[PDB]
């Protein structure tokens, strides 16, 4: 899946 | 970890391939992902320009963009920028994974494969096993150092490498172990080079020589520095205006996963 920011 | 100078762009792919034998190809599969690594706040508010070669809209490759990715400007004009049109990257120096993809090839198919693979096998005068020649050709512009070749015997006697028959004849034995199994290293297959790796080896049948697997890993630091897919970056460039360009290094890689014949 994504990193966030 | 590599040093970065305020942008570094690595593009690192994984391939899986899969041969019978005798070399005829099964299956590929190559996995991607574009890794954006900031650290000077300047360079934080920026957009990459993918290389003019790369179709950002050949669905075979299921190119799909992080959520805070402008995918319809990925689409359009091949960059990678923000929905928020005022938003940042971060500037911690953490590696941002922006852009993913996937491709396989099927049966017979050599458009993903980087190093292909043959085997024979005839029994042995000298051990209780079978003389083995594992046949490669890369097809790489760089050499690849340090490819191991994995055997999934453990034998009593040690194995015995035919320095005769072996292309790059420093090839060694470096390990030999119960579950891992038997492992020779050579030290360089050169680009778009065939070569050959011969020896001798104790097992039980010829069906317990398999699956052997093959370990290797490419890494190249260039801006113009292409993947094996051939992702690329044009240029990387100041959000706010596409003329004012800014200073960047790839890194590109390409390492083996389940690489195999069997």
């Amino acid at each position: 899946k994504w990193d966030d920011f | 970890v590599p040093e970065n100078n305020g942008i570094l762009i690595s593009i690192k792919e994984v391939i899986n391939a899969e041969f019978s034998r005798d070399g005829t190809i099964h299956s590929s599969e190559l996995k991607g992902v574009l890794e954006l690594r900031i650290n000077d706040h300047d360079l934080s508010h920026s957009n990459l320009k993918l290389a003019d070669s790369i179709d950002v809209r050949d669905k075979s490759f299921q190119f799909k963009t992080h959520p805070n990715i402008d995918k319809q400007s990925f689409l359009s004009t091949k960059l990678i920028s923000l929905r928020d049109k005022s938003k940042a990257f971060p500037a911690n120096d953490q590696s941002l994974g922006v852009l993913r993809w996937r491709k396989v090839a099927p049966a017979e198919d050599d458009s993903l494969i980087p190093l292909t693979l043959t085997t024979a096998v005839s029994p042995s005068e000298s051990q209780q096993g079978f003389d083995v020649i594992i046949e490669y050709e890369s097809v790489l512009e760089t050499e690849l150092a340090d490819v191991i070749f994995t055997i999934p015997v453990f034998p009593q006697e040690p194995v015995d490498i035919n320095t005769e028959s072996s292309t790059c004849s420093d090839a060694e034995v470096v390990n030999m172990d119960q579950e891992m199994g038997t492992s020779i290293k050579i030290s360089k297959i050169a680009a778009n080079d065939a070569g050959a790796l011969a020896f001798t080896i104790e097992a039980p049948y010829e069906d317990a020589l398999y699956p052997m697997t093959v370990s290797f890993q490419e890494s190249t630091r260039d801006k113009l520095a292409k993947s094996f897919t051939g992702m690329a970056i044009q240029s990387v460039v100041m959000a706010n205006d596409h003329d004012q360009e800014l200073p960047y290094d790839v890194i590109t890689s390409l390492k083996s996963d389940e690489y195999l014949v069997q």
